[PDB]
């Protein structure tokens, strides 16, 4: 089982 | 020293730790963020099987695919760590 | 507009382009580096199969694994941008 | 097959 996941560093 | 905070965790607490723990010597041993991200690469490839991947920054963005129960996003001190298996 | 600068390739000629092309859509669209990776992953997805990852910023490092002729990493203006398979 | 590769920003 697969899961798009997404991030953004603060800076 | 530095400061552990988990943004987003798809992962058992055993490995969170693990990630944290790993990521700590990474930073102990290496300035460059490449080596970092080799580092803990590396080690979770022998602690919890192969495929990982990692990234280590200040700045950037992500948008991956992830095998379940395979993912850690957080910050050592002001460095970002994303570290994943692919689904 | 933006310069192109592909830095490290494994990958056709005819798809960096695709890729350049996809991520100077991206930028012309969005302005948050995880909706800009978001735009070229799901692209390519699209494009060249699944799975694909992409990784947009001005500062990281990255250590990954990846499907042989499915890697690049290049810059368009100021931001970096790793888009690959896994392996 | 599968390949290791790095990258670091320039900045």
């Amino acid at each position: 089982k697969a899961i798009d996941a997404a991030t953004q560093t603060e800076e | 020293d530095r400061k552990a905070v988990i943004k987003n965790a798809d992962m058992s607490e055993e490995m969170q730790q693990d990630a944290v723990d790993c990521a700590t010597q990474a930073l102990e041993k290496y300035n460059i963020e490449k080596d970092i991200a080799a580092y803990i690469k590396k080690e979770f490839d022998k602690k919890y099987n192969p495929t990982w991947h990692c990234i280590v920054g200040r700045n950037f963005g992500s948008y991956v695919t992830h095998e379940t129960r395979h993912f850690i996003y957080f910050y050592l001190g002001q460095v970002a760590i994303l570290l994943f298996k692919s689904g």
